[PDB]
């Protein structure tokens, strides 16, 4: 129950439960498959 | 992009990668397997330690120099002291095993040299004395050290003459046994998978060795100018599908 | 649902003869050996549930800090300018004997902290102090002065309440394993001299207290009492109750030349 | 003895046999690990569990 | 770092040995990285020993 | 949901050899290089959410 | 014609027969079982030597005399040196096991005496010094010898006072732990099956013992007239469902 | 009504109403019937 009118006044947000490290761990242009050779 | 050339073998808790392989040999085209009931005789249930014995043990390294004649290890002897493989070995009456052997030797594109890596089932050695002199136990159970074919004749030991395979046959014909070459220009490792080969379903691991692994320089090592004149050779071996049976008190063996 | 009606018996089936050597306690009832009448239980055994047994607040710790001029104090910790406590449930014995009736125990904790002030020497008044209790998990910087950067507590839970009031919050089961070990017959490693019995398996964090107020002209003693209530209790493997007195947090050791714990009869074995 | 780009480099010697290249314990919150991003984040938490990936790139 | 809770050691040795080509010399180096597997769990947040201060900063 | 069961390997497919020069961190797991058994995560990563990290 | 009285336990390559048993206790009514995946944490495949470790080891015998106070063994310590069980123990990082304990003591229908045989999960001992003196490692790792409660206090050792269970609780209440009596007039053996009890799924076998087995004379031994005044007590124990994990180099432990 | 998000913050648990002393009072391997002889 929100007792207040504005959105800033609500409690903390709830877990992204998004999670996708590939923008950080695999930003390569041509896709690399694990097990296939790195450099062909 | 798979090449015959790069390989990974993972066995137990240990992994080997080679980026310069030349395929791998599987003796007699058979892969190690456990002992089937139809072939069984001893009524005892066997023990299969699995991953604690079926991992890769790297023996101490050898040094190939221009004067090297070749080295010889016996199995299961070479592993008589490796981790739990060895304990099991001394503690059961009977045991059985296959192996993956990986011999390693890297150099550069200026070196030349070529080793023969061969597995000989039942390699009965000859006494250098001739006649019917026997080869004492200790001499055929060198352990991880193996036998150094360029060491001197000793008394009660085997002959160490390379053109004769330590038994009255010519080096040239060893190629009838499962084998692979390490030619610095091609190759940097050799891998052979050994299935269990015997005339009985299971045997004693201490009174009888069932294969000798032999690494022999054939085209002499030739290093580039002002290079150090030697390369180390390393042997890593992994028991596979090992089974032990008839547990008890723990064998005591000569020396 | 307590006793059924049962009458005379003349059988070949004797429920009262057993062999205790077996380790069992055979479930014998009044009606196996006297003639009984029906009666009902009228009772459920509600208040003997382990959640109930371990579920009331017990005092687990009393400490004390003071508000005074820190000017020229070389060791705040030592002047009780602030104070820490590594959480335990085995320092005051009442709750300890209760928990050690079990080997492994798992529960959430609810802490209540009461703080009261004392002014043992001449003051014009009673000041109103705010206490800060910081939860300091192992690896966090520990306070060195009563007003260190540590007290910023940007990542470490801390509660601010007033002396005279009470603070209350609840911490989930923070054990590293599946349960807390009430006992541990081990070492932290195979060392020849490492400590025996005391283990991290029991570790529940640690807490640092201080007054936020600067000093007034008089000095004020604030004494902190931490109460702990187990909620969501789970207990495994009952053990024999503690008979001798306790000597140390975390060891089973009892004092030497202790006194006989079994009351001697005033009379014979035959005495009533 | 002072932070340098060189403490990122593990040296290798030609022609040594059998010998040891480096050693470290695995207290990820201390010692070599401590300034790494992993080490640096682990330090915001009290407990860790899981597998680590250690890789070596040859130059 | 805690004993009971300790994780092991990591070591590295020559398996055969480094060999340099002609006309080449000296030491070669390995770079080493660390990251966590997807396996990893971290819990119970707290304050880092990696940063502290003695007076508030100003502009 | 942490590790699957995996046994001996003798392949031409080596997931542990990579080229870090590329800038990627290849997602290698225990089961690519030792023999593993199944285990579950039992965990969600709740307390490492940025809302939680900056939210006290 | 089955009696509670006669029994046979065959485990591995070893069998025990008792013709005068008093049922058998299974701690907490649970039988030893392997570690399920849902409960697993370490990702390593475990090793299950089976019949080579799950057999019966008979520890050296004790002598009950009229002055005996009682003996105490810790598990897995007591077995730290038995055959391949012990090797596995020193060689893996973690291991887990349940046991069958069989305590034996026979006499005649003229003797009297009664022993309590009890298993205590997590038996943390007390220092006889009091205060917060610790009990050094060696003292809580007596090996097959176990601890002799009628031996003298030693320094760094535990207290050996029987009315207090070596921990501040009364002998009389040990009956809350799985236990069985050996009453010469009834019984001649005691058998207890111990499931693995811990707060973690698998643990170290050397830094932590998870049960102490305790044999305590309670009704003093009384031999017939002009009989020798003593009886031997023998303890035989068999690991069951053992699993080892995290193999490596081989632990080195104090003393 | 829980006012709080985390489970630790809820009140005491509610009675097991489990109750089974046999793991403690009768951990024998072969079942003993009351009335039948203890040792056969």
């Amino acid at each position: 129950i929100n007792y207040y009118k504005d959105a800033a006044s609500t409690s903390s947000a709830g877990q992204s439960l998004s999670m996708d490290p590939s923008k950080f761990t695999e930003p390569v242009k041509d896709l690399m498959l694990k097990g296939a050779p790195a450099l062909n | 992009g798979y090449s015959d050339r790069v390989q990974q073998i993972t066995l137990g808790n240990s992994t080997i990668t080679t980026q310069e392989a030349a395929n791998a040999v599987v003796c007699y085209a058979e892969w190690p397997e456990y002992l089937p009931d139809v072939d069984a005789s001893d009524v005892n249930k066997t023990s299969k330690p699995d991953t604690s014995v079926c991992r890769f043990y790297t023996l101490d390294s050898k040094t190939w120099t221009t004067g090297s004649k070749g080295w010889c290890w016996k199995l299961p002897d070479a592993l008589k002291d490796m981790g739990v493989f060895g304990q099991n070995m001394f503690f059961h009456s009977l045991g059985r095993s296959g192996y993956t052997v990986h011999v390693q030797c890297n150099a550069t594109k200026f070196h030349s040299g070529c080793l023969l890596v061969v597995v000989i089932p039942e390699h009965q050695l000859a006494s250098h004395e001739g006649g019917n002199v026997s080869v004492k136990y200790t001499f055929t159970h060198p352990g991880e050290r193996g036998i150094d074919l360029s060491s001197a004749n000793e008394v009660g030991g085997p002959v160490k003459d390379v053109l004769y395979n330590m038994n009255g046959t010519l080096l040239g014909n060893l190629l009838i046994f499962p084998h692979q070459f390490i030619n610095l220009r091609t190759n940097n490792t050799a891998t052979i998978v050994i299935p269990y080969i015997n005339s009985v379903p299971i045997d004693s691991m201490t009174r009888h060795n069932n294969v000798s692994l032999m690494v022999i320089p054939i085209a002499p090592l030739t290093v580039p100018t002002g290079a150090t004149p030697s390369l180390p050779i390393t042997v890593t071996i992994a028991p596979m599908c090992t089974e032990f049976s008839g547990i008890r008190s723990k064998s005591i063996v000569p020396q | 649902t307590a006793s059924i009606s049962s009458g005379p018996k003349h059988t070949q089936k004797v429920p009262i003869l057993t062999a205790n050597e077996t380790g069992a306690t055979m479930p014998v009832l009044p009606s196996d050996s006297i003639e009984t009448r029906t009666t009902y239980m009228h009772f459920n055994g509600s208040e003997t549930d382990v959640e109930c047994f371990l579920g009331r607040a017990a005092c687990v710790h009393v400490t004390e800090i003071q508000n005074k001029d820190a000017t020229g104090i070389d060791n705040h910790r030592e002047a009780k300018l602030f104070n820490d406590w590594k959480i335990n449930l085995s320092s005051l014995v009442q709750l300890r004997k209760k928990l050690e009736l079990f080997t492994y125990v798992r529960f959430d904790s609810e802490y209540t902290i009461l703080a009261t002030a004392s002014q043992p020497d001449s003051a014009n008044y009673s000041s109103n102090l705010v206490v800060q209790a910081m939860y300091v998990p192992p690896g966090a910087p520990n306070p060195k002065e009563w007003d260190d950067y540590t007290w910023q507590s940007a990542s470490n839970p801390s509660v601010f309440f007033k002396v005279g009031d009470t603070s209350r919050f609840s911490v989930p089961y923070v054990g590293l394993a599946s349960a807390y070990n009430c006992f541990y017959d081990g070492y932290s490693h195979d060392d020849a001299e490492t400590q025996y019995g005391i283990t991290v398996l029991a570790h529940m964090g640690s807490m640092a207290f201080r007054i936020v107020n600067e000093h007034d002209e008089h000095k004020t003693l604030v004494k902190i009492r931490v109460y702990h209530r187990a909620k969501h209790v789970e207990a495994w493997i009952p053990r024999a109750p503690r008979a001798l007195p306790y000597t140390s947090i975390g060891r089973t050791n009892y004092p030497k030349n202790t006194e006989p714990v079994i009351k001697k009869r005033k009379g014979d074995i035959k005495s009533y | 003895t002072k932070d340098e780009v060189n403490s990122y480099l593990i040296p290798l010697n030609a022609n040594r046999q059998n010998e040891q290249v480096f050693g470290t314990n695995l207290f990820i919150g201390d010692g070599v690990f401590k300034t790494t991003l992993l080490g640096e984040i682990v330090q915001y938490y009290t407990h860790w569990s899981g597998s680590l990936r250690f890789s070596l790139m040859y130059t | 770092p805690d004993t009971y809770t300790s994780a092991g050691f990591l070591s590295c040795w020559y398996q055969t040995s480094l060999i340099l080509p002609p006309e080449t010399t000296g030491q070669v180096y390995l770079l080493s990285f660390i990251s966590a597997c997807p396996d990893f769990k971290l819990r119970l947040m707290k304050d880092t020993q990696t940063i502290s201060q003695t007076v508030a900063l100003t502009e």
